[PDB]
């Protein structure tokens, strides 16, 4: 099938730092067919992004799609403590659909007592 | 665009007679697509089984409608094919009902990607709004017919 | 504001099926695709395939075809999928999912995407 | 609110042991009982113990004491639940929950019953 | 140790209809330390009322707590879609708190498919 | 009330002499609560091994405290008394620095269920924070003691 995979495995951040995502197709896929979701621990994934770089309603700015063909992007800024979360990528351009393995972002204390 | 990446001919529009059975209905509309390349060889013979099992009418008005398609793994390039009947051609109701659909225009999908068949068949069901551009789908020509549906796949 | 609501979690023994419900409301349930999507403990998230109920029949992900089994019901705005021949390695949690429309009303452009997602199911087999 | 953040499911064998982790955010940590409560899939729930941490020593139901250790770290606010010799019967989500206050403010008095629950950690055991 | 005792097992209503549950005890029970928590099948566990009658934090006036000794009382007034779930009450007058087996409350369905 | 189903006596407040060591402290403060028949009666070696493993110094200044206690098991009835030291006694600091608290205010525990003990050391917390309150612990005699803490235990 289509392969995603998704760079780097996880990302340690500090907070209000601007974090990038990659996800890369091993075909190239429709930017229309190409989503970001989130997964906070306990939850669904929620929708960021659809068709590579439109943002689904009630999503924020500061979460940024972008990218085409084989390499797709997220942008996360002003990145949060509540971002804490594995992110995934997916093709849906045909069945089956398939899934990047997720990148876990992480958010650092600023500074650690 | 709903139709985005659908490949639309003139000679994917005729009109069928009122001998034509459903099957050959069916046989008829992926005719075209076959010798294009659009779908497998035996492309009719499925959307048959799928019709037999799965049935695309739906009782829409004032002129009943049909969406016959298979699995995208029988299409390698996306098509719609289109039929017009001289008489109603009974097929069975898509959402499960015991009475028949008396159908006139049937919409042939051939869609190599499942994610956007709910794209395709939103399309239909929005240019079927139209009664008096359903009407007219009953007495136009084949180049008419083309000029209309294509000015509402392009946009 | 679609909301999907799935049954409870369920322990099963080893070789036995589970049916797990779907059942959407606050939208359009006909003309719109609900997937499903299987996720083991600690893993990544998995399509099994999908439904769109109006066409009637499913399709699967050929690691699913023939032990997983997907229906809709309209009389009840209800999705179900059915796996079989359960083993330790179907330990998951399931979800079932929709795509998400443009525009106002509920009969809007599809996008594909999963805006919707239910709960999810625990499913353990012991 | 209180938020409480568990650590991923745990997917174990036999015999062995699980440790599960609970950060508390948004209010107090110190001075206020937290619990650990198991629940097997389609099951009821069951308090296993709780701590307070400015006073260190965890409280154990008999059902759950000397296979489960119940620990707090109060540098970092967050507990644990330590549970050895796994099996099957062992297959369950594990809450940690956290007790309500009354009023506005962190240190208010508290009620006891659980007013906060972290997301749950399913712990699998088989084979 | 304390056994509390849930009646009805199963609660069949429909939406905007008064529910009431019962949760019974072995033995005498403080009021100070009985409390009713809402579950849904895949979430967490949500307080409802402590100390047998007051109302959590946040939590709507449709849900009423009563009741002492032995004989405790949850009252849901007028029944949201969103109220039917499971319902577990809850003693903490000693160490082990122990919970009551639970009472699901389902939607009545109305007209027979 | 915090203070809810707790029994306390004016027998249960005691002025300690100088002599004292931590453990004759506890010994002491344990004594009217095992002859009331509160608590089991080695209830005081068991607060002692506790103090050793877990203390309950609260570093408050310029009066010191302490809230000594054990596993609620060994509590029949709810109960606190209270001790009040002539000279300074280090009791280690609960929330485990290194340095220790110079005591002069002992509230010893028994408390019979575990999720009650919260309730107490908030309460606790509340009243050793009125400062001249505190000031007054250590001239008042036992009668103004008792009367002082009875209206706190009474909201």
């Amino acid at each position: 099938e289509i392969v995603l995979t998704q760079s780097p495995g996880t990302l340690s951040l500090s907070p209000g730092e601007r974090a990038t995502l990659s996800c890369r197709a091993s075909q190239s896929v429709s930017s229309s067919y190409l989503a970001w979701y989130q997964q906070k621990p306990g939850q669904a994934p929620r929708l960021l992004i659809y068709g590579a770089s439109s943002r689904a309603t009630g999503i924020p700015d500061r979460f940024s799609g972008s990218g085409s063909g084989t390499d797709f992007t997220l942008t996360i800024s002003r990145l949060e403590p509540e971002d804490f979360a594995v992110y995934y990528c997916q093709q849906y351009g045909s069945s089956p659909s398939t899934f990047g393995q997720g990148t876990k972002v992480e958010i650092k204390r600023l500074v650690p007592r | 665009n709903a139709m985005q990446g659908i490949h639309f001919r003139r000679h994917y529009v005729r009109h069928l007679p009122k001998e034509v059975s459903q099957n050959d209905i069916i046989k008829a509309l992926a005719s075209p697509l076959i010798n294009d390349g659009m779908v497998v060889s035996d492309f009719a013979d499925h959307v048959i089984t799928r019709e037999q099992n799965f049935p695309t009418g739906l009782p829409v008005e004032p002129v009943g409608v049909a969406i016959p398609h298979t699995d995208s793994k029988y299409v390698r390039q996306n098509a719609i094919s289109v039929g017009i009947l001289a008489e109603p051609v009974n097929f069975e109701d898509a959402g499960g009902e015991p009475d028949p659909v008396p159908v006139r225009v049937v919409f042939m999908l051939a869609l190599g990607n499942w994610f956007d068949i709910t794209n395709v068949l939103w399309w239909i069901m929005d240019v079927i709004q139209d009664e008096d551009f359903m009407q007219q789908l009953l007495v136009m020509n084949d180049d008419e017919i083309y000029q209309s549906i294509y000015t509402r796949i392009s946009e | 504001q679609v909301q999907l609501v799935q049954s409870g979690a369920e322990v099963k023994k080893p070789g036995s099926s589970v049916k797990v419900s779907c059942k959407a409301s606050g939208g359009t349930f006909s003309s719109y695709a609900i997937s499903w999507v299987r996720q083991a403990p600690g893993q990544g998230l998995e399509w099994m395939g999908g439904i769109i109920p109006i066409f009637g029949t499913a399709n699967y992900a050929q690691k699913f075809q023939g032990r997983v089994t997907i229906t809709a019901d309209k009389s009840t705005s209800t999705a179900y999928m059915e796996l079989s021949s359960l083993r330790s390695e179907d330990t998951a949690v399931y979800y079932c999912a929709r795509e998400g429309t443009t525009g106002s009303g509920w009969l809007g452009k599809p996008i594909g995407a999963f805006a919707y997602w239910g709960q999810g199911t625990l499913v353990t087999v012991s």
